[PDB]
């Protein structure tokens, strides 16, 4: 595999 | 009362997708 | 899905993913019923046997994608889940009868070409499409085979993946299994002397079954991804849940009014 999603809903 | 089950960019658009007669016609058998 | 075909874009705007925190990964498959209420199955948050037991905060959703692995910046939309409802009377135990689960949107979504609703059938609708013989479609970023040779290849899809399964006679989905179907269950896929194949497999589950009405154009969700044994195995079919008769359940936790 997945690309990065923003960190914030991490 | 709120629209749905209507492809913005298919029924919408009057297209159709790429196997959706099998389905219809599935019905007139 | 087994035996299906790449899916065109915009074609399942009600198509949604469940997204896991950590470890990233796609847990299963699931439905835009609305702008703020997503139709899933419930043994996707909930399955003791596997210690499998998600809350709100371990999960994300992600709405109007086409590839399984990007990060669609100007198409998608990542929603955080406020509360999750499993049908009180899930049986995990035995067959998974009652195997639906709702979750409710933190901030109401935005509808686009990539993200609309899909419908619920009422009686007359139910009555006239649930009929074995009539053609359903299925479509998920689940494994493409049941088994596959490690490492020389990918058993996943690079976009979403559809297919069109037909509805199967009560008593010969009965005679398939040694498990006990209910009235809530459905199950639909070809026969042996049919020439031709196609399933959901791991990583469908929870998505959507649906019929288009020619009546009114629209796009109905009679059914949603449940159970089976294994992916697209002879005199073996796939088991959906029975939207319809679940809908009362559906209609008291959603409260419109
Ligand atoms: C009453 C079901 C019958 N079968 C199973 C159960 C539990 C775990 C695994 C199996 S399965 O490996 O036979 N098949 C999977 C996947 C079949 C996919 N094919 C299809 N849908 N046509 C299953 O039903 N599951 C449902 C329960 C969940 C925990 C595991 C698994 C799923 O991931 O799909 C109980």
């Amino acid at each position: 595999d997945f690309e990065e999603i923003p960190e914030e809903y991490l | 009362e709120a629209d749905c089950g209507l492809r913005p960019l298919f029924e919408k658009k009057s297209l159709e997708d790429k196997t959706e007669r099998e389905l219809l016609e599935s019905y007139i058998d | 899905i087994v035996e299906g075909s790449d899916a065109e874009i915009g074609m399942s705007p009600w198509q949604v993913m469940l997204f896991r925190k950590s470890p990233q990964e796609l847990l299963c498959g699931a439905s835009l019923i609305s702008d703020r209420w997503v139709l899933t199955a419930a043994h996707c948050l909930l399955y003791p046997p596997w210690d499998k037991n998600f809350t709100e905060n371990d999960l994300l959703v992600r709405i109007g994608k086409h590839s399984r692995t990007r990060y669609e910046r100007n198409i998608e939309k990542i929603s955080m889940l406020e509360k999750i409802y499993i049908h009180p009377r899930y049986n995990w135990r035995e067959n998974l009868d009652r195997d639906i689960a709702l979750m409710k949107l933190k901030k109401p979504v935005a509808f686009s070409d990539y993200i609309h609703p899909v419908c619920l059938p009422d009686r007359e609708t139910a009555a006239s499409l649930l009929q074995a013989g009539y053609k359903g479609r299925v479509t998920g970023w689940g494994n493409l085979k049941e088994t596959w040779t490690a490492n020389v290849g990918k058993g996943q899809p690079s976009v979403l993946q559809v297919v069109n399964l037909p509805i199967v006679e009560r008593p010969v989905c009965k005679d398939s299994t040694r498990i006990r179907i209910t009235d809530n269950m459905f199950c639909a896929g070809y026969k042996p002397d049919e020439g031709k194949r196609g399933d959901a497999c791991e990583g469908d589950s929870g998505g959507p079954f649906v019929m288009k009405s020619p009546f009114n154009n629209r796009w109905y969700q009679m059914g949603i991804v449940s159970w089976g044994e294994g992916c697209d195995r002879d005199g073996k079919y796939g088991f959906y849940t029975h939207v319809f008769r679940l809908k009362k359940w559906i209609q008291k936790v959603i409260d419109q009014f």
